[PDB]
């Protein structure tokens, strides 16, 4: 179960942050 | 006003920190 | 003109950066929401509520999984007073290998955090002995969390969305929130406590398969019924209890021992299952005063507007006017908030303070780093909370008070001689701070001078009175509890003192912080938090009371809590609004807390290391907190990482250095003011534009330097993430450290 | 008192360092001097004179003397600066004799300073002391 | 419309940037007396010709400053343009040819509350309204 | 410790107050 | 190399003469940090009545200057004219002041 | 933009229409004060909110207020 | 009042609300403020005289 630190973490790093910020700035860049 | 009401709250409280005074001086036991 | 933020009309139009930073500032401020009535106020707040809620018990699963997945919880059962406990794992790209075996610690296979947090102790103590129950707690908190999520979904929908009246009920949920939040949680735990804890606490294992059958006491509720309650204190556990064994075990489920189990050096379960049935009565009791539907029951309006003492006519309860202040606390939410914040605040202080002196779960008092943690925690919360108590008191008056609605009651009585209590205010914190940095620069300067026999030692005689009228005889004062003779000690009619053989024994043993034996040392510094207390006050009473106004700005309300200033006429206005006090007093409040628990560390430092001599000497001038505590103490924690390798505090070594970054880049936008950077992006602006290749690209957004109020919101932020990061970092480091 | 506290002059902390006691002024005695008179104080484990400021009438040379002594002097200074405030205040160019003395005014105050208890107790028994909270200038409620 | 020339020396990086060709521009014209030297609104030591001179300028504020700096030259015959990108120029200042500091007939009163600034409401009485307390 | 499978529903229960947080949060910004 | 320099003695009052440290040499005061030991013994002065006179010298020397900022103000104080003479101020102050200072000096 | 109201309390001194550094202010007739005049906020769209306008006007309390409103990119002073 | 009067001023926003000024003249007219008072001590702006209505003022001397 240890390997899920593997996942996990690089996504709370980068895909999510990633998903996240790109989303929040075409919501608030939207006319 | 006299101030009859206030004064009287302010005694009683002022009592009240005596009496703890006559404790801590071992007046009173 | 973009949507966001939907919530204003006036910021989406807004063609700057400034947009994006006030729609995140003003997201919360639902009050402020273009087209927001009361009712849908309230439907939003309440619907939020639950989301809150939810996070808390989303929150709260984590450190049950996280603890029962790659914690040490089963290990350390074994033997809490040697085995660290285990927080979570590290899963670090970046971490070398020197770094990897440095974490590697508390007998885990790879890289972990030790908990500083005391949750083992407290899971421990309420029953809790496999991986398998913390994991049990976890999954039922995610649908318990899931339950409040949709609660919150399901109170927003058409049919389910509570009317005005039912939010302004305020009599009906004093009454459900007193007897059921409050009376039935209290009950509940007592119930948990006496039919699963004390029989854990016993080796006994009770759980949810066999809790039906097993019986917590013997007798089995018919003495309850019968009447015969004393039955439940009979054979209480020994002093020779050895906690989750049957050797030295007892079978009373309510006893009122005192004092502490001699082992675990806390609170007996049996006195805390007690104290919660006891509380849930009273509470129980409590919540039946207020009429609701049912004729019976005070209406606290009626109480209010009162005037009549039995026939003769009084101004209001007390001989006070009221009248108006039902309706001022029941329609403005920033004057309950404040007043819940107030409240809460000073409970949070109250678990602060009474959590280190009577700890209530088994071995905590031993894990001297987690106590620090734990009370250091606590006193910032308490702060904060103080802080937004007096900011949304500002709020309210600002925005909420009406004063023909208040005609003649205490609240405009107050604003009447709101010069007189700043003023005097003023004088206290003055009068405090002169004399008390005063006396610590004399001892400071003859100390200096190698004359210490000339320092001005004040013994705190009166907080040792209270020492010994609580039955502390190490001052030989024979006072209440400590005189024998005295009738507080006999109960001379009932003498039903079955509380105090054990208080005795707990307050007169030195192995506790149970009273901590307090001298000069002690004096100056409480005077130094009282200052602190005073000046913190001084700020937000002085910024609540002129937030409607002052002879300044006379029409202060008209510009709302937050604004940068009135301009530089009338000889200039910076930092004039309401807002400017909070901004302001939070300096304050985290001074206030650094001297309360610096004092609280270095104080327990003497008393851990057996070396109380070091505080009793040394704390009376301010060199010797410069040297003995933050110079002294920094040693290990600044070598976590040094050229010659790393060992486990290089991550609080790290973290001290990140605070001391982000503290003073907090300086910079607390020093530094706008109109310097809006002209330095004006240049930036103009490059971008004349740069061949990259004026290529250009902003949606017009890049424009931080506002004069934003600056002030950055730069505390900054600071105050500073100075909680530094000090969380020096106080485990330290503590961790030595032990 | 409390917290360990013994007359200086049993306590062994004290005596040695009384042996080593460094002197003050130029009076080579200066040093024995200070722990002769510091013997009658309490001291605490380290002989350090701790001070009791409770109104205990046998050490009212801690506090309570020390006390009226500086009430005494802090009083005077305030009664002879309110003094000359109000002084100033019955003449034209007052805001000018704030920043430049006017000692033919000043001083005879500063003289009659000594009784400023008496002119205190007048003063509040004739309510020439405060001003009416009503002719006195208030922020807007 | 605008007539004048150019006052030399009038280069500088504090000229207009992308704004004026995307949002907006201001001109201000000026007839002076003699060539004379002056200091340009964004820096720099232009030269009045003698004659109309038109000057661009990104802001309102540019003009008004330049304008009290060409009242000191005894210039008061300066008039400033907003210009739009669709070449809308609308003459702004004086607005109707007299300025504002001196009171011309025909003017009505904007914005004026029949009241002393003590006499605003309270906060409280506008909450969930429209209006607010300088209304 | 805790067996994988245990770790594996633990996350297949906590997707229910994802989903829950998700409808709350959409249904709190009308 | 073992003395240590010294040229400030404290008074014995409210035990301050703590102060007054063993810097060699028997006597007692705080050690100097401002190199002027360095400077006079760079200047060939081996006593203390050599500097006695370099004092009163400067206490004239500073009369002097009071008398001159009094006197070319309240007395004869330079026109503009005087002033703006950039050029001969530039020759006086290189040549006499600092050249002939240096000169002096060298001597 | 920021909202500029003038208040019956104005002596109309023209004080406050010769500081505003973007023409917003100007003196309109008024039969109220002495002078015969009293200011006017015409164009408060070109209003910066820099209160010049405040710290001119001589009366106690001030005739003239500037309450800082919706910030547009003439209302930050922005050249860009 | 009249010119000389010492009158209390009752203007709550004032920075002299409470304190005593001089009547400096009184317009005789049809306008809102015509007593013009003047002050021994200066407001924050540094100006020392404001205008005034009949009604905001108390006559004391
Ligand atoms: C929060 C989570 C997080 C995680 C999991 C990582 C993980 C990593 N970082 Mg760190 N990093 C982070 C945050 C994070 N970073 C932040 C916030 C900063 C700024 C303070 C940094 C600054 C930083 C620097 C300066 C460097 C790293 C590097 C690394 C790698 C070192 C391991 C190695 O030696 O193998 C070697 C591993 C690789 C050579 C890369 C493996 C393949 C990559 C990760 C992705 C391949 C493409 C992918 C499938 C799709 C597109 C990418 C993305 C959208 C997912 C590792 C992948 C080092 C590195 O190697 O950079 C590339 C490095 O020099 N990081
Ligand atoms: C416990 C914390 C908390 C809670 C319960 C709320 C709740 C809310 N926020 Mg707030 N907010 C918060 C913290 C919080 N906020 C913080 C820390 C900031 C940054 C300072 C903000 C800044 C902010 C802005 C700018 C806005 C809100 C808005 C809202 C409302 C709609 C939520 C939404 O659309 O998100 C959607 C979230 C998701 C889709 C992800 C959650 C699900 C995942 C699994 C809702 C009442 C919005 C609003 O009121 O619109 C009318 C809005 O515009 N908030
Ligand atoms: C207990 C519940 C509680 C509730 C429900 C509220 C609710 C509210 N507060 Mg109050 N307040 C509270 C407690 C509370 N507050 C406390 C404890 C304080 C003292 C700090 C305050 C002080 C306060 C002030 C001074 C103000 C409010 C305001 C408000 C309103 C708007 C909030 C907003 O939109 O900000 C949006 C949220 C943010 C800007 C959050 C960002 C700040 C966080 C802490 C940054 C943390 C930094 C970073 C993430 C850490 C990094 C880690 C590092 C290792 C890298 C809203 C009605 C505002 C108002 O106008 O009232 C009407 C307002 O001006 N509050
Ligand atoms: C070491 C840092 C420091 C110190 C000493 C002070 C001191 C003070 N603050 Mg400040 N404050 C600080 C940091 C500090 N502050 C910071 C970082 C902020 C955030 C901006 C504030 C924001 C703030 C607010 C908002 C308020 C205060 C107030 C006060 C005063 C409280 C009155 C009192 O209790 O003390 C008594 C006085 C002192 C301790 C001052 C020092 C006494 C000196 C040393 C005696 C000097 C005599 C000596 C012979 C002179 C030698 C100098 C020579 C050149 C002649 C006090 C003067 C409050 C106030 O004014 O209440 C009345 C108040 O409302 N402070
Ligand atoms: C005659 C002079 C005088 C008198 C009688 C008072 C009296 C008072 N002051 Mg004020 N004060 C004074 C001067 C005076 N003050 C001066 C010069 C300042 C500027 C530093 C202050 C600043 C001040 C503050 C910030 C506060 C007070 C407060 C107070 C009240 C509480 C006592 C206190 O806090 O002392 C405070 C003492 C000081 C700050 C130092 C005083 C400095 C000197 C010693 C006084 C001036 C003496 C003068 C030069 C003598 C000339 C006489 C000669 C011409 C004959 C009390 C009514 C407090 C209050 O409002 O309580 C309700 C309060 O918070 N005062
Ligand atoms: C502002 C306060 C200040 C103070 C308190 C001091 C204090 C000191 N200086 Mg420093 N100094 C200062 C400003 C100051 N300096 C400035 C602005 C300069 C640039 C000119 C100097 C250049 C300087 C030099 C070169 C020397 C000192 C030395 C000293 C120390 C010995 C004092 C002494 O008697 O030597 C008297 C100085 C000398 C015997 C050397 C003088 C030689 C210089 C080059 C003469 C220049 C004179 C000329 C007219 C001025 C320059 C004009 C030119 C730019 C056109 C003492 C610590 C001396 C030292 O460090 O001792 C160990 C030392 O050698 N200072
Ligand atoms: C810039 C030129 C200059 C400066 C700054 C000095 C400075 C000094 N001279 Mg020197 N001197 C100079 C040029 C200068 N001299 C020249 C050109 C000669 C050759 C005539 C001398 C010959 C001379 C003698 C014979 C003596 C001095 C001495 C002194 C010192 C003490 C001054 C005093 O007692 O009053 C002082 C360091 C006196 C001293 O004590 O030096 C160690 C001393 O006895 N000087
Ligand atoms: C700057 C001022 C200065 C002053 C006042 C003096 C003064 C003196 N020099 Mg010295 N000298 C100086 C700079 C100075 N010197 C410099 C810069 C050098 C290097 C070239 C010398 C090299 C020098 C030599 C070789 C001799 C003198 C000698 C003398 C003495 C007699 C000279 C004569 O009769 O005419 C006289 C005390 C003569 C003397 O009598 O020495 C004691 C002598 O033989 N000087
Ligand atoms: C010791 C003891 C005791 C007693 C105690 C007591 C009696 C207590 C008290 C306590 C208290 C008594 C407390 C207090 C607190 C308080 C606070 C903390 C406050 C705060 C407040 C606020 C914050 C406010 C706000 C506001 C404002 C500012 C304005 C307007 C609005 C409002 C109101 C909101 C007994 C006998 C039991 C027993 C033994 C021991
Ligand atoms: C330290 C001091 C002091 C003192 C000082 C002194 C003492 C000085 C001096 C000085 C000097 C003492 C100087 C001098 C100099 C000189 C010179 C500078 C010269 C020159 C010369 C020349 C130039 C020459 C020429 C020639 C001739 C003539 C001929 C032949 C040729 C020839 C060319 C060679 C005093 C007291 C003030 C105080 C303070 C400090
Ligand atoms: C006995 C004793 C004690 C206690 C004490 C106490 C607790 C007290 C109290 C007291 C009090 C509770 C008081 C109060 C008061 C109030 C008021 C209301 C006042 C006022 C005042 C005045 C008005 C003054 C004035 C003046 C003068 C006289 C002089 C100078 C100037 C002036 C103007 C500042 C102790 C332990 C510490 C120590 C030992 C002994």
């Amino acid at each position: 179960a240890s390997f899920l630190s593997s996942i996990f973490v690089p996504v709370i790093g980068w895909v999510v942050p990633i998903a996240t910020f790109s989303f929040l700035f075409l919501y608030i860049e939207r006319e | 006003p006299p101030y009859t009401f206030r004064t009287g709250w302010a005694l009683l409280l002022l009592a009240v920190n005596f009496l703890v005074a006559a404790y801590y001086f071992h007046i009173i036991q | 003109a973009t949507k966001f933020p939907k919530f204003s009309q006036d910021l989406a139009q807004d063609p700057t950066t400034r947009r994006i930073w006030y729609a995140m500032a003003m997201g919360n401020d639902f009050e402020s929401h273009d087209g927001m009535t009361e009712e849908n106020l309230y439907q939003k707040i309440f619907a939020t509520h639950f989301g809150h809620l939810a996070i808390i018990f989303l929150w709260a699963s984590s450190l049950l999984f996280h603890v029962a997945w790659q914690g040490n919880f089963e290990q350390w059962i074994k033997d809490p007073l040697h085995v660290r406990p285990i927080a979570h794992a590290i899963w670090d790209p970046h971490f070398g290998k020197p770094a990897i075996e440095a974490f590697t610690q508390a007998g885990a296979n790879g890289p972990v955090n030790i908990a500083y947090s005391g949750v083992y102790h407290w899971w421990y103590t309420i029953g809790m002995r496999t991986n398998t129950e913390l994991y049990t707690g976890s999954v039922f908190l995610l649908l318990f969390a899931s339950l409040f999520l949709f609660a919150g979904w399901l109170h927003l929908q058409p049919k389910f969305r509570p009317s005005l009246a039912w939010f302004k009920s305020a009599e009906s949920r004093l009454n459900h929130h007193l007897a059921g939040l409050f009376g039935v949680s209290s009950l509940a735990w007592a119930g948990h406590l006496i039919h699963v804890a004390i029989p854990e606490s016993r080796g006994q294992h009770v759980g949810w398969d066999n809790f039906l059958s097993t019986a917590p006491h013997p007798a089995g509720l018919q003495p309850f019924f019968t009447g015969n309650w004393g039955v439940y204190a009979q054979n209480p556990d020994t002093a020779g209890h050895i906690f989750s064994t049957s050797q030295g075990a007892g079978t009373a489920i309510l006893t009122f021992l005192g004092g502490f189990h001699p082992q675990t050096e806390s609170l007996w379960l049996t006195d805390m299952a007690h104290h919660h049935l006891a509380i849930a009565v009273l509470f129980i009791v409590a919540g039946h005063m207020y009429r609701t539907n049912f004729g019976i029951g005070h209406s606290i309006k009626e109480m209010m507007n009162a005037k009549t003492f039995f026939g003769k006519p009084v101004e209001g309860p007390f001989n006070m006017p009221h009248q108006g202040i039902y309706d001022t606390y029941n329609n403005s939410l920033h004057f309950q908030l404040g007043w819940h914040l107030a409240c809460l605040g000073v409970v949070t202080s109250w678990v602060a303070q009474h959590m280190y002196s009577l700890p209530s779960y088994a071995f905590i008092a031993k894990d001297y780093t987690t106590q620090a943690a734990l009370y250091t925690h606590h006193q910032y919360i308490a702060i904060f909370l103080m802080v937004g108590a007096f900011a949304h008191g500002a709020i309210f008056l600002v925005r909420d008070y009406d004063p023909e609605q208040n005609k003649g009651n205490v609240l405009e009585r107050v604003l009447q001689h709101k010069e007189a209590i700043i003023s005097h205010l003023s004088w206290v914190s003055l009068f405090l701070g002169f004399h008390t940095l005063g006396l610590y620069v004399h001892n400071d300067v003859v100390v200096a001078f190698g004359t210490p026999e000339k320092q001005i030692l004040i013994e705190p005689v009166f907080a040792q009175f209270i020492q010994a009228a609580h039955g502390k005889v190490l001052y030989g004062l024979d006072t209440l509890l400590s005189n024998p003779d005295s009738v507080a000690y006999t109960a001379y009619p009932n003498y039903a003192n079955v509380w105090l053989p054990g208080w005795l024994d707990a307050i007169n043993s030195g192995t506790n912080s149970l009273f901590l034996t307090i001298g000069p040392g002690d004096f100056l510094v409480h005077h130094a938090i009282a200052l602190g207390l005073h000046t913190t006050t001084l700020i937000l009473v002085k910024g609540a009371l002129d937030a409607r106004g002052s002879k300044l700005m006379p029409d202060k309300k008209d510009f709302g809590y937050a604004f940068p200033c009135d301009g530089p006429g009338r000889g200039g206005t910076c930092d004039i609004s309401a807002w400017d006090s909070f901004y302001l007093s939070l300096f304050w409040a985290l001074n206030t807390v650094g001297w309360v628990t610096f004092y609280w560390h270095w104080k327990h430092l003497g008393i851990w290391q057996g070396n109380v001599a070091q505080f009793n000497e040394n704390s009376t001038y301010l060199m010797g907190w410069f040297r003995d505590y933050l110079w002294a103490n920094s040693a290990q924690l600044i070598n976590g990482y040094n050229p010659y390798g790393v060992n486990n505090l290089s991550v609080w070594a790290w973290m001290f250095l990140f605070g001391h970054l982000v503290w003073a880049t907090g300086f910079m936008f607390l020093i530094s003011w706008r109109g310097y950077w809006q002209e330095l992006i004006e240049t930036l602006v103009w490059a971008h534009e004349r740069t061949p290749i990259a004026n290529l690209v250009r902003w949606k957004d017009k890049p424009v330097a931080l506002s004069i109020v934003q600056a002030r919101v950055v730069g505390l932020a900054h600071f105050t993430v500073g100075y909680v990061l530094t000090y969380a970092a020096f106080l485990i480091a330290s503590t961790a450290g030595k032990f | 008192l409390g917290a360990d506290l013994t007359p200086c002059a049993e306590n062994p902390a004290f005596q040695a360092l009384a042996k080593n006691a460094r002197n003050t002024t130029a009076d080579p005695q200066s040093g024995q001097k200070r722990f002769e008179r510091y013997s009658q104080a309490l001291c605490g484990p380290e002989g350090y004179p701790h001070l009791i400021v409770d109104g205990r009438l046998d050490r009212a040379g801690d506090f309570l003397i020390p006390s009226i002594l500086f009430l005494y002097i802090a009083g005077w200074i305030g009664w002879v600066g309110r003094a000359y405030l109000q002084a100033i205040k019955k003449d034209s160019d007052t805001e000018q004799k704030e920043i430049q003395l006017d000692l033919g005014i000043a001083l005879p105050i500063i003289a009659t300073g000594f009784a400023w208890p008496a002119a205190a107790v007048k003063e509040l028994l004739s309510g020439e002391l405060t001003a009416k909270d009503s002719e006195i200038t208030v922020s807007p409620r | 419309t605008l007539s004048g020339k150019t006052p030399l020396f009038a280069g500088s990086t504090g000229g207009l940037l992308t704004k004026a060709v995307e949002e907006e521009k201001y001109a201000i014209t000026w007839t002076s007396p003699k060539a004379q030297v002056f200091e340009l609104p964004t820096g720099g030591a232009a030269t009045m010709h003698e004659g109309e001179n038109l000057l661009y300028i990104a802001r309102k504020e540019y003009g008004i400053a330049l304008g009290g700096q060409l009242r000191k030259f005894k210039i008061t015959n300066y008039k400033i343009y907003r210009i739009l990108p669709s070449g809308e120029t609308t003459f702004i200042h004086p607005a109707d040819g007299v300025f504002p500091e001196k009171v011309n007939a025909g003017r009505e009163k904007v914005r004026f509350n029949a009241r002393s600034i003590g006499e605003n409401p309270n906060p409280s009485q506008v909450k969930f309204s429209g209006k607010a307390t300088y209304d | 410790s805790i067996s994988d499978t245990q770790v594996y529903i633990a996350l297949v229960v906590a997707l229910i107050p994802g989903l829950l947080a998700w409808r709350l949060a959409t249904e709190l910004y009308k | 190399l073992n003395v240590r320099p010294s040229a400030q003695v404290v008074w014995p009052i409210v035990g301050q003469d703590i102060l007054n440290g063993d810097v060699g040499g028997g006597f007692h005061g705080i050690q100097i940090t401002s190199g002027l030991f360095q400077v006079w013994r760079g200047w060939g002065i081996t006593n203390s009545f050599q500097l006695y006179c370099t004092a009163i010298g400067g206490l004239v020397l500073a009369g002097l200057f009071l008398f001159a900022g009094w006197f070319h103000y309240h007395k004869r104080a330079p026109k503009l004219e005087w002033f703006q003479n950039v050029e001969s101020m530039l020759n006086h102050h290189l040549q006499v002041l600092l050249g002939c200072g240096s000169l002096g000096w060298a001597g | 933009s920021h909202t500029v109201k003038i208040y019956d309390t104005c002596i109309g001194c023209t004080q406050c229409v010769r500081a505003c550094p973007t023409d917003v202010l100007e003196m309109v007739p008024w039969d109220g004060c002495k002078a015969a005049q009293v200011a006017s906020s015409p164009r408060t769209e070109d209003c910066v909110g820099c209160k010049r306008c405040e710290t001119a006007c001589p009366t106690d309390f001030l005739s003239i207020r500037v309450y800082l409103g919706a910030e547009t990119t003439r209302s930050m002073g922005l050249a860009y | 009042v009249q010119r000389g009067s010492k009158v209390r001023i009752l203007r709550p926003e004032s920075y002299w609300f409470q304190d005593v000024g001089t009547v400096a003249s009184v317009d005789q007219s049809g306008i809102k403020y015509p007593v013009i008072v003047r002050f021994d001590k200066v407001n924050y702006a540094g100006i020392n005289t404001n205008n005034f209505a009949v009604d905001e003022l108390i006559e004391v001397e």
